[PDB]
């Protein structure tokens, strides 16, 4: 049917979704898992507790929350069938699966199980009329504009470098390491381990993850800044927690670029990521290092970049300088880049009819995956 | 007499005159553990090597010290040296010359560097290095064969007549089974497994071996293989997984074939082999039919001699006689072939003493080392 | 030569010990209650003013070697040893005492999961960690700390008062000295920790499974183990509540909360070089965890969540030991410390000196060297 198709989209931390004409994704809804903390006494109650915004901040007793894909790799779908049913509930944008066609992206380096089980709720239990499965930098290069350029970004839980002319980017080229600002945030909270806090749930990971995307910054000179002084400000929680923080508030690059020194076998975002682009030509190498798209959701504090110059400078081959990109919100690019997808001529010659995935499904599913 | 040393990146063998087994076997990697930065009592060696590390392959990362014949540290090789001479013989240097093995395409300033150290640190009265081809055949039996190294890292199809070669004919390519590791690990990883350290590479390419069987069409193969899932056999690790591959198994050697598996830019190991016939006497090529001597230590792989054998049979006419040498034992043989060099007297009273390079320095060791 | 000093970070007991000493020596509740004190005054107390816990050291110090011993400590070396979480302020204004107030030759941090390998030497072991307050799975392989394999449950000794004293006070099913149910509030800590400590014996799994059918909609709860009381008060009741705080020890109703669960977690972070090694290793420590007949309870929750179907693919089908401790109820890490201190003069050198202490006044953790 010729009606706006429903764009859904995805995210390890903040999962979006939309229509090809939305400007704004009506819901910053967050990829998690509502539970209850404790088997509830009586029954028939809110069932598994699934809860979404005002309804996560409802009550705190029996909830419990988690992930439903860790750090991009999804284990379970139970909880996956909930959210995308509470989507399809008439609450977020009052449609149906096949009233619409849809538009979705997926995470590399994933077995095709994912694609399956995924497409066999899409088709099977919800049906979707014509659907599609994507990348997630091509279509920030869209909401970027651009169509080269070495494109890094880094997500909640997946760090990702693609060397990118035109598109076209070599799968051995293509660099990805699936960690970020979840660990970040254990290990915030094991900052104040070391310092003795509160630690029994998911309840006070919510709280560090108000720290570290609100009380938190990042440093340039961690050697200096840690024999340096400060009187360590404080917060306020719903109590009233009025916690003194330090070095321990900005030791995140000590994961980010030097996560090895946590006795963790890893490398560092500027390595791998310059190691991708030694992989390609390198005079089209040394032309593509003027460009270089930076993003990353996580990625969202300052000095870093100017940290990430410093990784620059001792590898960049000396007085071709490259300067601080600095974008500082980097979110709904990919929606956006959906939205202008979804929007062109692009899903017609590439959709996923239903149909089509009657008479094949995985067969379809990876022959018309690229 | 002599102090018999076989090299390589990985399998690096030891012994002396006329013995037939090699003393010392072991895997030439340098083997480097989590040092983190919390304290410890009753300490460990700074860093074990190979079977020291394998011993606790646990914390211990066995990265390459050499690359396709690039050694990345001198210091850390004589210290696998040292320890290997004062772990399995304990005889000081002094006593015989050394014998030891390299290979072409490396700059004359490592050979040199080499032997110079080897003066420096070790003091031995005399020493040799040679090229490892020259104990393959020397040790087959011909002076007018064409033999082909596949060791750990390193490629090259070597033509000799009567003794007499050419290096135009004689061809390279330093590219080996370590690179099919890491496709194979990649590539299982696709499948839902996870690989991260150095023991990662220990198991998959420990299975590798344990899988990598040689059949003939991948398309047919394949297509049996997703008729009658039956090929797709079991293993179960140290750890409770059981992973389930057939075409895995036999396909990842045929990146051997084809450069395409990596996009290399490059040539089949039969063409080139083939090329390398190109580059020779019309009447010799038909030799080099006859002497198809086979070496390599990632060619205990069974049914390539038949491929490789079917490839130059469409590709050289019929009245070319192919007479495939395949010895399984050609991995030791290059050590077998070293013992039986140092039996014969005449190359023993060429040596390389300590007043050549004393005095002449190191250009005798372009002019005598071979 | 002389001996030294051997202490541990306990909420409850911090005992004192000499180089290589064969045998306990003294044990002494971590709280310290001086003249005219309503309420002894305890050590986990952060976020408290440094002077006056500052001179609660230096006098409890003070008269503790000297009812130890009546030793001269600014003779022999000290051997601190740790309890991970706690903040190193604290740590270090315990050295401050140490050093810019006693002036010791040399002190040396350590920590107690070392003492407890000490105990049969060998490299690669799981952690059975139950402390006073909360446990850790922290194995050491190779004789190294596995660092990113932690976790803890706050719901130790002090918590199980806690539950104890919580069960009692829903319920007053002693005399008067006729019943006075619930009449008063303070409870008798020294007699409730009595009746518990003194009756610890862990019951059956099949008990449990009652206990939890006694939950919601029983099968003979008595004869139950519960020691005699006091204050013209003694009773005879079900002493199975013990066996309830086994059972919320425990707790997988929507938490999944356990020790096994820690241990699933180190597995998870657990290479395969790691894996059958531990299931060798099956550790046997703890330090509260003193509890009578565990095992069963113990093993069989083990045994018994080997069986969960997200965890066959983890474990698959691994056995265990016991690798049961040589030593005694807490002296694990004591005597092991102790005896590790015994011929590490060597280590003396590693033991940080006041020397370089006024000079310095600080030693680096996981911090910029
Ligand atoms: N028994 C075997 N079966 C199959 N493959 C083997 C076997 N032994 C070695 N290999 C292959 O050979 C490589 C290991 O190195 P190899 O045994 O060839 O000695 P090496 O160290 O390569 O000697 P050099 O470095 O001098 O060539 C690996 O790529 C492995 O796949
Ligand atoms: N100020 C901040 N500092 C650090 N991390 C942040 C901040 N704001 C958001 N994040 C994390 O980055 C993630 C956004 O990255 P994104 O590309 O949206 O990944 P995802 O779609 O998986 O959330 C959020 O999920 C959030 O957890
Ligand atoms: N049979 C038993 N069962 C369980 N616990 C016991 C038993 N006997 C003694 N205990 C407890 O073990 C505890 C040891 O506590 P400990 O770990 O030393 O605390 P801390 O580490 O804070 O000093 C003692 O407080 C004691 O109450």
């Amino acid at each position: 049917i010729a009606n706006q198709p429903v764009v859904i989209d995805n995210g390890s931390g903040v999962i979006k979704a939309g229509f090809a004409g939305d400007q704004i994704p009506k819901y910053c809804f967050p990829n998690y898992v509502g539970r209850p903390k404790h088997v509830r006494v009586m029954a028939g109650a809110l069932e598994g507790d699934i809860f979404i915004g005002p309804k996560a901040e409802e009550h705190r007793g029996l909830l419990s929350i988690r992930y439903p894909m860790e750090h991009g790799i999804v284990k379970d779908w139970n909880d996956m069938e909930r959210i995308w049913q509470y989507v399809y509930s008439k609450d977020q944008l009052q449609t149906f699966s096949e009233e619409h066609p849809v538009l979705l992206t997926e995470a590399p380096l994933n077995p095709r199980k994912n694609r399956e089980r995924a497409a066999e709720v899409f088709f099977e239990t919800f049906n979707v009329p014509a659907l599609f499965i994507s990348m997630q930098a091509v279509l920030s290069l869209y909401a970027t504009g651009r169509t080269t350029g070495v494109v890094l970004d880094s997500g909640d839980g997946v760090t990702h470098a693609v060397p990118i002319y035109e598109g076209f980017a070599m799968p051995h080229s293509i660099m990805r390491i699936d960690i970020a600002g979840r660990d970040v945030s254990r290990f915030l909270r094991l900052y104040l381990r070391k310092e003795g806090y509160d630690f029994h749930s998911s309840s006070e990971f919510e709280i560090v993850k108000a720290i570290k995307e609100r009380a938190c910054y990042l440093s340039i000179n961690p050697q200096k800044d840690e024999t340096l002084e400060t009187e360590k400000a404080q917060y306020y929680l719903p109590d009233g927690s009025t916690i003194e923080i330090g070095p321990s508030r900005f030791r995140a690059p000590e994961l980010l670029f030097r996560p090895d020194l946590i006795g963790e076998e890893s490398e560092g975002i500027h390595e791998v990521l310059v190691f991708a682009i030694q992989k390609s030509d390198m005079d089209l190498r040394r032309t593509l290092f003027s460009n270089i798209v930076l993003s990353g959701g996580s990625t969202l504090f300052k000095g870093f970049g100017d940290r990430l110059l410093s990784e620059v400078k001792k590898l960049a081959p000396k007085d071709v300088k490259i300067r601080i990109s600095a974008p500082q919100e980097r979110l709904y690019s990919t929606w956006i880049g959906g939205s202008i997808l979804a929007s062109l001529d692009t899903f017609k010659k590439m959709w996923v009819s239903k149909k089509e995935y009657e008479e094949d499904g995985a067969r379809s599913i990876h022959r018309k995956t690229f | 007499a002599a102090l018999v040393v076989d090299n390589g990146s990985g399998m690096c063998k030891a012994g002396f005159a006329g013995d037939d087994a090699p003393r010392a076997v072991f895997p030439s990697i340098v083997g480097r553990p989590r040092h983190q930065g919390v304290m410890v009592g009753m300490g460990q060696k700074d860093s074990y090597v190979g079977d020291e590390a394998q011993s606790k392959r646990g914390i211990l990362t066995l990265k390459y010290p050499i690359e396709h014949g690039i050694v990345t540290n001198w210091d850390d090789m004589e210290k696998i040296w040292h320890h290997t001479f004062y772990n399995e013989l304990r005889v000081a240097p002094e006593e015989h010359p050394v014998l030891l093995t390299e290979a072409p395409l490396n700059p004359k300033a490592n050979r040199e560097k080499m032997t110079q150290i080897m003066f420096e640190t070790f003091n031995t009265p005399a020493m040799y290095v040679a090229i490892q081809a020259v104990l393959s055949l020397y040790a087959s039996g011909r002076t007018t064969g064409i033999v082909m190294d596949s060791g750990d890292g390193v490629t090259h199809t070597v033509p000799i007549y009567e003794g007499y070669a050419l290096p135009h004919a004689i061809l390279r390519l330093d590219l080996a089974g370590r690179d099919l590791t890491d496709y194979l690990m990649k590539i299982l990883t696709e499948r839902g497994y996870s690989f991260t350290t150095t023991a990662e590479r220990e198991i998959v390419r420990d299975i590798k071996e344990k899988l990598c069987y040689v059949a003939l069409d991948f398309e047919q193969e394949m297509a049996t293989a997703a008729s009658s899932s039956s090929l797709e056999k079991s293993y179960e690790l140290p750890d409770g997984q059981v992973i389930t591959i057939g075409n895995e198994r036999f396909r990842c050697p045929e990146a051997l074939f084809q450069p395409s598996f990596l996009g290399m830019e490059s040539c089949g190991i039969h063409e080139t082999t083939f090329n390398s016939i190109m580059k020779c006497d019309v009447d010799i090529r038909k030799d080099l039919y006859a002497n198809t001597v086979l070496s390599g230590g990632t060619t205990m792989y069974p049914g390539i001699a038949d491929r490789m054998q079917k490839e130059i049979t469409a590709l050289a006419p019929s009245t070319m006689k192919i007479k495939i040498i395949a010895p399984p034992e050609r991995k030791y043989s290059v050590w077998i072939g070293g013992s039986i060099l140092a039996s014969l007297s005449t190359f023993q009273q060429m040596w390389i003493s300590k007043q050549e390079y004393d005095e002449s320095g190191p250009s005798i060791v372009h002019r005598k080392c071979f | 030569e002389k001996t030294a000093v051997v202490i541990d970070l306990g909420e409850a007991f911090t005992k004192c010990g000499f180089a290589g000493e064969t045998g306990p020596r003294c044990i002494i509740p971590s709280v310290i209650k001086k003249a005219g004190m309503p309420k002894p005054i305890k050590v986990v107390q952060y976020n408290i003013n440094t002077e006056e816990l500052y001179s609660y050291l230096k006098e409890f110090i003070h008269i503790l070697y000297f009812r130890h011993l009546l030793v001269n400590p600014r003779d022999r070396r000290v051997v601190v040893i740790e309890s991970v979480l706690c903040p190193s302020h604290f740590r270090e204004t315990l050295t401050r005492v140490l050093f810019k107030y006693f002036e010791v030759p040399s002190v040396l941090l350590a920590p107690s999961h070392l003492m407890a390998l000490l105990t049969l030497g060998i490299n690669s072991a799981m952690v059975l960690d139950c402390g006073y307050r909360e446990s850790l799975v922290l194995p050491i392989y190779e004789g190294i700390p596995v660092l990113n394999c932690w976790g803890a449950l706050p719901l130790g000794g002090k918590a199980l008062h806690k539950e104890l004293e919580t069960q009692l006070l829903e319920q007053c099913t002693v005399d008067t000295g006729q019943s006075l149910p619930s009449v008063m509030g303070s409870i008798p800590e020294g007699v409730l920790e009595d009746i518990k400590v003194r009756t610890c014996f862990v019951s059956d799994l099949t008990r449990g499974l009652k206990i939890q059918a006694a939950k919601f909609n029983r099968p003979s709860p008595p004869p139950n183990v519960d020691y005699p009381l006091d204050g013209e008060k003694i009773l005879h009741v079900l002493g199975s509540i013990r066996d309830s705080v086994v059972e919320i020890l425990f707790e997988q109703d929507n938490e999944e909360k356990s020790v096994a669960t820690l241990i699933l977690d180190s597995l998870m972070q657990c290479p395969i070089d790691t894996r059958k090694q531990l299931a060798e290793n099956l550790v046997i420590i703890g330090g509260t965890s003193m509890l009578p007949g565990f095992l069963h309870r113990l093993l069989a929750e083990i045994r018994y969540l080997v069986e969960k179907p997200k965890y066959k693919k983890t474990l698959g089908t691994k056995t265990f030991r016991i690798h049961t401790p040589p030593a005694k109820a807490n002296c694990v890490a004591w005597l092991g410390g102790a005896i590790f201190g015994a011929l590490q003069d060597i280590l003396g050198s590693r033991s940080v000196s006041k020397e370089y202490y006024n000079q310095t006044g600080r030693i680096p953790d996981w911090c910029s060297l």
